[PDB]
C-alpha cells in the first residue's frame, strides 16, 4: 500500500 | 486570511445552497466541517491538493469543487433531512498539517418562508427595591418572538455603545418545543450606579439586528415583510 | 486513527488550576490546540512535534507525551476569561487531521458580597408589564428551568461591571400569566436561605 | 538534463533448442529520457507480436524494459533486435548471438 | 533472508500540449504486483502478481484513489519546477520519486528511503536517519525549507517504520510460496577463441532469484576488475535472472583462472574452473 497523504514541491 | 461569505444564510427545504470558502495564505489543503450546538466538528469533504477531492465521515448529500488553489465551494444540496448548521472551512499549508479556521457560516433551513418574524423589542426600568438596597441599577432588555435565531443585540448609552456592565444571554430559548420552527426570546441586561441612572438627562436603547427575507424573497402575508432590519426600545434616568 | 479528549465538560473556580488529556494508541507525528468560543471559527493556540516537549501561551502549558501517542493542556490560575470549548487534533495518514472531541471549560467568578435578591422590573412603556430578576448570589446557585410551560426563564450569566472590580450573576423570569409573581418565579430552584424579596 | 543512451541485451529465455518453443528478449537499461523504440527481427523484418514489462528504474533513476516474444529456433533463422532512442544516431541493430 | 517493499513513480511533461505521462509501479523484493498507467483504458491500480489478487475491493479502490491523488500532486511538481529553473514550456522534463522500506530476516524494519530526481539527477532525498533532507541544489533548498516548516519527515518517517513494514509482512505471507521461494544459479562456462593467443572465458548463471548476485573471476590467485567485463542482471521473463562475467585470457593460460559465484541459493559460494 502506497502512501495516503500528497504534498507538493 | 481565510473568508467565507455570509455570516447569515437563510434557505426554504428543497433549495440547493453554495457557500463560499476563500484564502489567500497559499495552502494547498482545504476542508469543510459541520458543527451542531454544543456539539463538535464533523468533517464533509477535503482537497489536499487542485484538482482533487475525497470525502469526509459525512460527505452524503453534499458536493465540492477544486478547481482553483484558493477556493473550495460547498454545495448543500436536498440532501438528508438535517442541513441546518454551522459550517466551517479551513485551510493548511499540506494536508495532515496544522489548520487556519475561517468564521463560519450559520446556515438555517425552513419549511415556509411564513416562518419568520423579526424581534419584538422592550426595555424594563430598574427597579427603586434594588436602587437603596444596592445602590446600583439593573436595566433588562428582552428581544420576542423572532425566527430565524439570527440576531445581534447590543446597548447604547447617550449615543455611544457601551460593553462593560453588559450580559447577554449566550443561547436563546425556544417560545414553543413542539414546533418545528419555534421563535426565540433572548435577554440581556446593563447595570448601571444609582446617580447615573437617577439623572433625567442619561438615554439608554436596546439595539437588536436582525437577520430576515430578502427583497427578493416573495411576500403575501398581511404583516409587514420580514426583512433584515433594526429594532429597539428606550428609556431615561427618572427624576427620583 | 483516534483521538480522545476527557473530560466533555469541566467547571471551577477562578484562581485554580486544571490539566486536560488528548490520548491515542497510535503515534502522531505532529499535533494541535484549538480553543472555541460559539458562533466563531477555532483559534489555532499551538502546534508540538517532538516527544517531550512543552509550548507555553499566556496561562496555558501544553505538552507532548514521550512516546508521541498523548498531549495535555494545563491552565494555571484560570480566569473567567478561560472559558471555551478546547479541541485537540494529530496528523492524519489520509490527508486530514484527526479531532478529539473536545472539553467544555466554565471558569467562574468569586462573588465577594453575595446579595441574592429577586427585584421586579416595570416597562418603560407598559409600566408594570413586567421581569423578575434574580441576582446578586453566589456561583454555586444554580437556576432551573421553568415546571411551567408560559414561565420563560433564562440560564444564569455573569456580568462585569469593569470599573469596580464586581462580578455579578443574574438569572431572568417573565410571562403573560395570571398567578405570575416575583415571590414565586424561581420556585422550582434551590435559593439561598437569605435571599431578599422586597415588600 | 543529461542524457543516456541504452544498453542492448538480446537473449533467450531458456537455453535454446531447435524445435524446442522459448521466448525471445530483447533488454534495454540505463537509458535517459523514458521514450525508447524496440523492434525485434526475423531474418531482418518486423515482428508483430511483441510485448514489454511497465516501465521502471534502479535507484541509480536509469530506466529499463524487457521487450519478448514467443519463438522457436531453427537452426538457419537469425534473429536481432532494433533499438532508436534521441542518443542514437540513427537505430541500433544487436543480433542474437546463441552464446549470449 | 532480508525483503524489501518498494514504489516507483515517473513523471513526464508533453507540453504542445498536453496531459503529462504517469506511470507508478511496486515491488516486493524483485516481483513486481502493482501498476497504475495514465494513458490506460482502466484509470485504476491494476494486479501484476497472482497474490495480491485475492485484495478486496476496498484495496483496489482505496489504492486507486491515492495513486490518482499522487498524480495531480507530479502535475502542480512539474509546473513548479519549470519555474525553479526558468526553463520554457516547449521541453519536455522527467520527475522520478522513490519510496520503501527494509527488513531484515527477522521481518522487522531495517531501512526507509524517500527520494527524487529531476531530468535523472538527484533532487531532494530523505537521509537514512529519516530526519533530515539532502537538497542536491538552489532550487531543491526551497523545497527541503517547505518541507521542515511543515514537518513532512516526521510523517514519512512514521508511515516508514511503520504502516510500509506491516504491509510488507501482510503481502510476504500472501504470496509465500512465490515471495519466499530461492532459487540457485545454474552455473556453466563457455570458451570462445576471440585472437588466436588470446580466449574468452565466460562465466554464466542462469534460473536465479532473488536478482542479487556476485560474479568474481580470480587468476591463481586473486580479484581482477584487470579486463573483465560484466553484464547488468537481466530478467529471464518467467521470474528468475541471468547474468555472466568474462576475461580475455593468454591462450595456453586458462588453467589459471576461476570463477566465484555467490548467491543466497547457494549454501557456500561456487568455484568454478574450464573442463577440457
Amino acid at each position: 500500500g502506497i502512501l495516503g497523504f500528497v504534498f507538493t514541491l | 486570511g481565510i473568508t467565507q461569505s455570509p455570516k447569515y444564510l437563510f434557505r426554504k427545504e428543497g433549495q440547493n445552497v453554495t457557500l463560499s470558502c476563500e484564502q489567500n495564505l497559499n495552502h494547498d489543503a482545504m476542508y469543510w466541517y459541520r458543527q451542531d450546538p454544543g456539539q463538535g466538528l464533523r468533517l464533509i469533504y477535503y482537497s489536499q491538493i487542485v484538482n482533487d477531492f475525497q470525502k469526509g465521515d459525512i460527505a452524503e448529500g453534499y458536493s465540492v469543487s477544486r478547481e482553483k488553489k484558493e477556493s473550495f465551494p460547498l454545495t448543500v444540496t436536498s440532501a438528508q433531512k438535517n442541513p441546518t448548521a454551522f459550517y466551517l472551512c479551513a485551510s493548511s499549508s499540506r494536508s495532515s498539517y496544522e489548520q487556519y479556521f475561517g468564521p463560519g457560516t450559520r446556515l438555517t433551513v425552513t419549511e415556509d418562508l411564513k416562518n419568520v418574524f423579526p424581534p419584538e423589542v422592550a426595555v424594563f426600568e430598574p427597579s427603586e427595591a434594588e436602587i437603596s438596597h444596592t445602590q446600583k441599577a439593573t436595566l433588562v432588555c428582552l428581544a420576542t418572538g423572532f425566527y430565524p435565531d439570527h440576531v445581534e443585540l447590543s446597548w447604547w448609552v447617550n449615543g455611544k455603545e457601551v460593553h462593560s456592565g453588559v450580559s447577554t444571554d449566550p443561547q436563546p430559548l425556544k417560545e414553543q418545543p413542539a414546533l418545528n420552527d419555534s421563535r426565540y426570546s433572548l435577554s440581556s441586561r446593563l447595570r448601571v450606579s444609582a446617580t447615573f441612572w437617577q439623572n433625567p438627562r442619561n438615554h439608554f436603547r436596546c439595539q437588536v439586528q436582525f437577520y430576515g427575507l430578502s427583497e427578493n424573497d416573495e411576500w403575501t402575508q398581511d404583516r409587514a415583510k420580514p426583512v433584515t432590519q433594526i429594532v429597539s426600545a428606550e428609556a431615561w434616568g427618572r427624576a427620583d | 486513527q483516534l483521538l480522545e479528549q476527557s473530560p466533555q465538560f469541566l467547571s471551577i473556580q477562578e484562581g485554580e488550576n486544571l490539566t486536560v488529556y488528548c490520548n491515542s494508541s497510535s503515534v502522531f507525528s505532529s499535533l494541535q490546540w484549538y480553543r472555541q468560543e460559539p458562533g466563531e471559527g477555532p483559534v489555532l493556540l499551538v502546534t508540538v512535534v517532538t516527544g517531550g516537549e512543552v509550548k507555553k501561551l499566556k496561562r496555558l502549558t501544553f505538552q507532548f507525551g514521550d512516546a508521541r501517542k498523548d498531549s495535555s493542556l494545563h491552565i494555571t490560575a484560570a480566569q473567567p476569561g478561560d472559558t471555551g470549548l478546547y479541541l485537540c487534533a494529530g496528523a492524519g495518514s489520509q490527508g486530514n487531521l484527526i479531532f478529539g472531541k473536545g472539553t467544555k471549560l466554565s471558569v467562574k467568578p468569586n462573588i465577594q458580597n453575595p446579595d441574592p435578591a429577586v427585584y421586579q422590573l416595570r416597562d418603560s412603556k407598559s409600566s408594570d408589564k413586567s421581569v423578575c430578576l434574580f441576582t446578586d448570589f453566589d456561583s454555586q446557585t444554580n437556576v432551573s428551568q421553568s415546571k411551567d410551560s408560559d414561565v420563560y426563564i433564562t440560564d444564569k450569566t455573569v456580568l462585569d461591571m469593569r470599573s469596580m472590580d464586581f462580578k455579578s450573576n443574574s438569572a431572568v423570569a417573565w410571562s403573560n400569566k395570571s398567578d405570575f409573581a416575583c415571590a414565586n418565579a424561581f420556585n422550582n430552584s434551590i435559593i439561598p436561605e437569605d435571599t431578599f424579596f422586597p415588600s | 538534463m543529461i542524457q543516456r543512451t541504452p544498453k542492448i541485451q538480446v537473449y533467450s529465455r531458456h537455453p535454446a533448442e531447435n524445435g524446442k518453443s522459448n521466448f525471445l528478449n530483447c533488454y534495454v537499461s540505463g537509458f535517459h529520457p523514458s521514450d525508447i523504440e524496440v523492434d525485434l527481427l526475423k531474418n531482418g523484418e518486423r515482428i508483430e507480436k511483441v510485448e514489454h514489462s511497465d516501465l521502471s528504474f534502479s535507484k541509480d533513476w536509469s530506466f529499463y524494459l524487457l521487450y519478448y516474444t514467443e519463438f522457436t529456433p531453427t537452426e538457419k533463422d537469425e534473429y536481432a533486435c532494433r533499438v532508436n532512442h534521441v542518443t542514437l544516431s540513427q537505430p541500433k541493430i544487436v543480433k542474437w548471438d546463441r552464446d549470449m | 533472508g532480508s525483503h524489501s517493499m518498494r514504489y516507483f513513480f515517473t513523471s513526464v511533461s508533453r507540453p504542445g500540449r498536453g496531459e503529462p505521462r504517469f506511470i507508478a509501479v511496486g515491488y516486493v523484493d524483485d516481483t513486481q504486483f502493482v501498476r497504475f498507467d495514465s494513458d490506460a483504458a482502466s484509470q485504476r491500480m491494476e494486479p501484476r502478481a497472482p497474490w495480491i489478487e485475492q485484495e478486496g475491493p476496498e484495496y483496489w479502490d482505496g489504492e486507486t484513489r491515492k495513486v490518482k491523488a499522487h498524480s495531480q500532486t507530479h502535475r502542480v511538481d512539474l509546473g513548479t519546477l519549470r519555474g525553479y529553473y526558468n526553463q520554457s514550456e516547449a521541453g519536455s522534463h522527467t520527475v522520478q520519486r522513490m519510496y520503501g522500506c527494509d527488513v531484515g530476516s527477522d521481518w522487522r524494519f531495517l531501512r526507509g528511503y524517500h527520494q527524487y530526481a529531476y531530468d535523472g539527477k538527484d533532487y531532494i532525498a530523505l537521509k537514512e536517519d529519516l530526519r533530515s533532507w539532502t537538497a542536491a541544489d538552489m532550487a531543491a533548498q526551497t523545497t527541503k525549507h517547505k518541507w521542515e516548516a511543515a514537518h513532512v519527515a516526521e510523517q514519512l518517517r512514521a508511515y516508514l517504520e511503520g504502516t510500509c513494514v506491516e504491509w510488507l509482512r501482510r503481502y510476504l505471507e500472501n504470496g509465500k510460496e512465490t515471495l519466499q521461494r530461492t532459487d540457485a544459479p545454474k552455473t556453466h562456462m563457455t570458451h570462445h577463441a576471440v585472437s588466436d593467443h588470446e580466449a574468452t572465458l565466460r562465466c554464466w548463471a542462469l534460473s536465479f532469484y532473488p536478482a542479487e548476485i556476485t560474479l568474481t573471476w580470480q587468476r591463481d590467485g586473486e580479484d581482477q576488475t584487470q579486463d573483465t567485463e560484466l553484464v547488468e542482471t537481466r530478467p529471464a521473463g518467467d521470474g528468475t535472472f541471468q547474468k555472466w562475467a568474462a576475461v580475455v585470457v593468454p591462450s595456453g593460460q586458462e588453467q589459471r583462472y576461476t570463477c566465484h559465484v555467490q548467491h543466497e541459493g547457494l549454501p557456500k559460494p561456487l568455484t568454478l574452473r574450464w573442463e577440457p
